[PDB]
This record gives structure tokens, C-alpha cells and sequence, in this order.
């Protein structure tokens, strides 16, 4: 999943 | 004397570098803003300190306050570094899918990690963070996707650095969108100051949410949140360019090998887009600023 | 406009930061010079570009020249980065004991690696480099331990940065010795300009060669070459402090957790020593500058 | 061995  | 009082005073003021070889077909000048010059090697240092400064200035930080954020990315690293400098307790949630190397880096700054079910992804990390915040009032959650100090620091610092270092000549800014803070802050200042300036948002082709598509898994870390972040001002964005995984990886690799700029995948993605814009004949002679958000070594 | 033409123009000009918490018993002020602000995250960027500039200015670089150096450390990384910017072919030798992560980083900059027998250590990497240079005249070997451009760049840049940023108030410089270039260059300039200034060399207790002991294996990367480097001017060094492996590791960890400075082991070692010097009452009120040579993330 |  997204890594922000 | 030029001596910083702590490491947080050395955040920002990142340099620009002209691209020389990764410029195939360009008729415009492409210069890159090197955000890996920040003390923890990414653009997120800017917001890590901003959101905490904002909280301190608003009297939201108490003697027993614990900083808490759901993040498997650079925001966790930035917050961990800023909490170490500040002397704050830092707790981060993230899916157990996060690499062991990343865990080690966060723990090195003294962050404490709460790992959530791998299959639940970010929503699981968020849910856990929501619950923890509710059940224990000691927790302060920066909320990077909604916090106004995120775009605000970009107005005050990033935007002015670009304005000054280009002596106002900047024509186009190209930036990947994660929280959307970078492009929003820069557009807010530069577009008002120079109405002819244009702003290009970049997102993964595999997760083309800003373009109207649906969320998907993708490896371009730092961008492609799979939703439209509240912090983003989509009315200041003049164009969205999607970038494929291979192109992003290829251009990232070209930057290291051909420019000596060891940068992350999202920097590859932003440069793919800057390269595409630079090829349009209407942009002949224009000055394009592309934001390179982080350092490549993190991606072994 | 403030735009670098290439990444090599952004080497050096590293900031100073006051240490606040890792200062137990100090009666002197301790400020750290943060060499991880260099584009490839270590002090070696300075000499990578210097030795190549020197070679270019002396007409030693030919159309078919291949850059070649025996190194398993930051010099390899710096040279690889500078060769990528320059467009030079870079070949490095090192024992096969070098981590796979380090190999990946060098290859990311487009360096080519020649791995030598693990049991033969650095002497094997050196021997191979010597032989390759002899049998093929295309190779240019910087020779970091003997090249005068090594201390020279430290005179011209590092020493002046320390002088200016402390407004000449610097009393003591503490630095780990690898090639010895950093401390030599800084001493050469500052000691002539301010004869009361003093210079402390740091080496591993496990490999106390400068103190009169014998070479030994040690984990404090970047220092402890196991010989007295020709580039070092031992007559400018006022004191040697040995540092143990545990103390170096412990203080390195303290710097990350308590100062938000994620630095390598050698930075831990230099700070151990700066802390020891800062505790002497004759040094009350003095200003100590400690060199922190690189970034901690490299050491996962 | 040394890493410099």
C-alpha cells in the first residue's frame, strides 16, 4: 500500500 | 557565528541543479530541486518540523504528549528525527509489510513502532492510530494529509527557495503528489506572484486517482495515496501526468548513473514528467523546476 | 540565479550544529560539522572531486582513461558519484567481504566492481589494483592515502568553512583519521592562522597504530587504516585519543536518539573523544569542533 | 579489514  | 542550535534549524534551503544528460528531446531547461539535502534525506523533514512547530505555537503540545502518526513512508522518518531533536516520544503505526531496514531506521531515531496486519494495508495502520488517539488523550496526531502547516511550510520555505534561486524566472514546476503539500504551497505563492507560471502534478499510472481512475498497488513510494488529499488544491494544478512503474524506475536509475544523483523512485517519476513537458515546442526556452523528493540509498 | 551546473558543485559547505544532550560533563562547547550533508552522504565527496579535479588540471585524464581505486569504504562511493557526474568509467577493487548492500550502491552510480579474495582483505584489493594499473595504461589511480589534493581540498574548503562559521573562535578540532586528510588540511590552515588552536586525532583502541600499537580488526569504518598514512602530518596533531568499539557504537546511537543526528560509527568515535576533551577544566569555555564524517543509514 |  502507499508509503507517505 | 553560523551554528545551528539543533538539527531542525538545518531543514530546507535545498539546492537546485541543472540536468545535463537526462534531457533527451528537451527544448526547455530542466533544473532539479534536491530534497535529499535535508537532514533525514527527504522532503518530509519540512513538514515533520512544521506540523510540530505549528502544534507548539498553538499550545497543543502538553508535558505528557506523545506524537502519533500512521505512516510507512518518509513522514515517519522525518517525525522520528524531529522528535529525537525535540526530545518527544514518537509512536508510529504501519502495516507489518514494511521492510525490516525501514523499521531499523525508525528505531535508530528512537521511534516506537506499532505494526498492524499486513493484509489491512494503510487503512489498518490508520484505524489503529484512530483508536489509540481516542482511548488515550496523550496522543497528538499531526494528520499530514489534512494539516494546514504542511502546505504552509511549503509556501514559506520551498516556494521562496525556488523563487529566489531561479531569480523569478521559473516557468513550470513539476512535482509528484503524495499529501499534495509541496505542489500546493509552491503554486499558492508562485502562481500569485507570476500568473503565467504553470504546475504539473505527477501520479502513478497504476493508481491514477487524480486523473479519475481507481486506487491500485504501485511501487512509487511517496506518491499515489489512492485518494484526493484534502491538503491538495486541485484548482492550482494545471495538468496531471501519469507515470508507469518501469519508466519511473528507469529514469531514477538514469539520474544516478548519468547525473550522479542517487534518488528515489518518485524522483524518477517526477523527472519522467518533467522530460515530457520539456519536449513540447511551446515550452522552448522555458525553465522547468522538478522536485526530487528523496535519496536513493533508502531503496536497496 | 543559484543553480549548480552539476552535482559536484554542491560538495562541501557543510553546516555546524551545537550538541545539546550528548554533552555529559562538558565544560566546553561542542559543535559538530555534519559531513553527511554532502551529496553522497560522506566527507569523501570532497576528495573524490578534488583528486579528479587535480588530475584534470594536471592533464593526467585522457580520452580513454579509466578511474581505478582500491576501496571498500566511502571513497569508492564518492568516486563512483563523481565519475557518474563526470561521465567517467569507474572501476573499484575491494575484498568480497564487502556487504551486498554496498555493492548495490556502487553499481547504482554505475561503478564496476572487482572483488578480491575475502581472506586477503585490503592488501588483496590493493595488489589487484597495482597489477591492473601496470598491465593496462588506461587506468588512473587517485591513491587517496598519498594524493596531495586530499589534504589540499580540506585546506581550501573544510578548514575555511570551520574558520568562517565559528568566526575564528574555534579552539579545538577533533577528527577521526582514515587517510588523515581532514585533520591535516584543517590544522595546516587554522593552526597557522591561530597558533593557540589544538588538534586531536582519533583512532580505534582495537587498532592503535598512531599511538604506537599494532594493526587489528575493528568495526569503526572510515578510520583505523592500520598504518600511518603519508598524507597525515603527525607534527600538526597535538593529541591522539583511542576509542573502543562499544563506546563508539553507544555514542553514535546517542547522537541519533538524543540529537536527531543519524551518523556512522566513526562519528560516534570522534564524539567520544570530543566529549573527553570537553570535560577537562583547562578547556572551560572553549569551542570544540568535532567532525561527523557520514550518515547512519548506510550502516543497517 | 579497514573501509576507507
Amino acid at each position: 500500500d502507499f508509503s507517505i | 557565528m553560523s551554528i545551528a542550535e539543533d538539527i531542525t534549524q538545518l531543514i530546507g534551503r535545498t539546492p537546485l541543479v541543472r540536468l545535463r544528460r537526462v534531457t533527451d528531446g528537451a527544448v526547455a531547461d530542466i533544473v532539479a530541486k534536491l530534497e535529499f539535502f535535508n537532514p533525514a534525506n527527504s522532503v518530509k523533514d519540512r513538514i515533520g518540523v512544521a506540523m510540530l512547530q505549528a502544534a507548539e505555537q498553538a499550545g497543543l503540545i502538553k508535558p505528557d504528549t506523545i506524537i502519533l502518526e500512521p505512516t510507512s513512508g518518509n513522514t515517519g522518518i522525518a517525525l522520528a528525527m524531529v522528535c529525537a531533536a525535540r526530545g518527544y516520544r514518537c509512536v508510529l503505526t504501519m502495516p507489518e509489510t514494511m521492510s525490516l531496514e525501514r523499521r531499523m531506521l525508525l528505531r535508530a531515531y528512537g521511534a516506537e513502532l506499532i505494526l498492524t496486519p499486513g493484509a489491512d494495508g494503510m487503512s489498518g495502520a490508520i484505524a489503529k492510530a484512530e483508536e489509540l488517539a481516542k482511548t488515550d488523550q496523550r496522543y497528538f496526531v499531526p494528520q499530514q494529509f489534512e494539516n494546514p502547516a504542511n502546505p504552509a511550510i511549503h509556501r514559506v520555505t520551498t516556494a521562496e527557495e525556488v523563487w529566489r534561486d531561479t531569480d523569478g524566472k521559473v516557468d513550470i514546476v513539476v512535482a509528484g503528489v503524495g499529501t499534495g503539500g509541496t505542489i500546493t504551497g509552491v503554486a499558492q505563492v508562485i502562481k500569485e506572484r507570476k500568473p503565467s507560471a504553470r504546475f504539473v502534478a505527477v501520479e502513478p499510472a497504476a493508481s491514477p486517482v487524480l486523473s479519475g481512475g481507481q486506487k491500485g498497488p504501485h511501487p512509487i513510494q511517496g506518491i499515489g495515496a489512492g485518494f484526493v488529499p484534502p491538503v491538495l488544491d486541485q484548482d492550482l494544478v494545471d495538468e496531471i501526468i501519469t507515470v508507469g512503474n518501469e519508466d519511473a524506475l528507469n529514469v531514477a536509475r538514469r539520474l544516478a548513473r548519468e547525473e550522479g544523483l542517487l534518488v528515489g523512485i518518485s524522483s524518477g517519476a517526477a523527472t519522467v514528467a518533467a522530460l515530457q513537458v520539456a519536449r513540447r515546442p511551446e515550452n522552448a526556452g522555458k525553465l522547468i523546476v522538478v522536485v526530487l523528493p528523496d535519496f536513493g540509498e533508502r531503496y536497496l
